[PDB]
């Protein structure tokens, strides 16, 4: 009661600035920065015949 | 307190409240400001200034951490570490430890090619006990052998009269951090 | 409302202005200083006072 | 905050956890600013026929930041324990990342268990 300060905690909600764990071999999650750093440099397959 | 809102009766029969003129010395419970401590309270210290100073201390600590992490290269180049070769530095500069790099070499053309590098690490706790007494490092090769014996201490390292025999390899760089 | 200088008739037949004795709460817009906030403001922090704390944290 | 910064540098962030022979073609890349001290590589025993990463006979190697700068994209040979001398591993290392070589496929009995940064 009184002056009540409500944030995402007392409602058990995710923060606006929140991040999930990176995906593992058996877990689903964010894609890691170095995963993309490996992906982009990986040249696309060459289409010949 | 007994506060009276003095007023006056205008000749029309109307009423007009008025404020009499007074002196600061007449008022009771004034608690005045002497105009000197006002500037003192003006100087003081603001929240933003303290936040900036704390952030400056924090980023100075971060810069110290980065500098100690990157370290100082005591020697870079190529050397066989034969008899008489020795490197020296300052103890206070030694913070975490030392790293040494080795690579291929030929006594024939004296050209230190860049491949087949080998790395070795020695922390400060490793180095205080290892004061003077040397270590033996075996680097990869087609046939077993080709070792280096190095009198590595907490302030200086040296060579030995065995490394000249294994001239196929050479020390490349020694760094402290 | 109007602000007045109010004077009494001194026996030489003159008008002498006199300041009535008032109190702190009697005057409007006084901007009160509690005589306790003065000590608090004096304590606060000097500019050099919040410098050795940061230096100590860095050390 | 300074304590948290130094501790987070010390504990490191895993770059790759799993298992692979680290042969020709495979590589790993990262932002250079993530490197503050160096890189660490952990290898283990492997099975060529079964392709399952046995967990014993590990072997660790550590490369410092100064050595990393000096070895920008350069070669490093790491020997590993065995019943007989051989089964070396060749890697191309750099401050930004690492690569492989077409010799680690010959020595399929051992694989790069993981690589971390700090
Ligand atoms: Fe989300």
């Amino acid at each position: 009661a009184g002056r009540v300060l409500l944030d995402a905690e007392d409602v058990h909600a995710a923060k606006k600035s929140h991040t999930h764990e990176v995906a593992t071999y058996t877990t689903d999650g964010f894609m890691s920065s170095f995963d993309k750093q490996k992906i982009d440099q990986l040249v696309s397959p060459e289409a010949g015949v | 307190t007994k506060i009276v809102k003095m007023s006056e009766k205008n000749e029309h029969g109307t009423l007009e409240q008025f404020y009499p003129e007074t002196h600061a010395e007449a008022v009771k419970g004034l608690v005045s400001v002497s105009e000197e401590e006002k500037t003192i309270w003006d100087q003081k210290e603001s929240t933003a200034g303290a936040e900036q100073k704390a952030n400056t201390a924090l980023n100075s600590a971060k810069d110290y951490v980065d500098t100690i992490g990157e370290g100082t290269v005591i020697f870079k180049g190529a050397n066989l570490m034969g008899a008489g070769q020795s490197f020296k530095w300052d103890a206070s500069k030694l913070k975490f430890g030392m790293t040494l790099l080795f690579s291929r070499y030929d006594a024939a053309n004296n050209t230190p090619q860049d491949y087949y590098y080998h790395s070795v690490f020695l922390s400060k706790a490793q180095l205080v006990e290892l004061a003077g007494k040397g270590i033996l490092v075996q680097m990869p090769s087609t046939t077993y052998g080709d070792r280096k014996y190095l009198y590595v201490s907490t302030t200086g390292l040296s060579g030995h009269f065995d490394n000249s025999n294994y001239a196929a390899w050479a020390l490349r760089q020694v760094t402290i951090m």
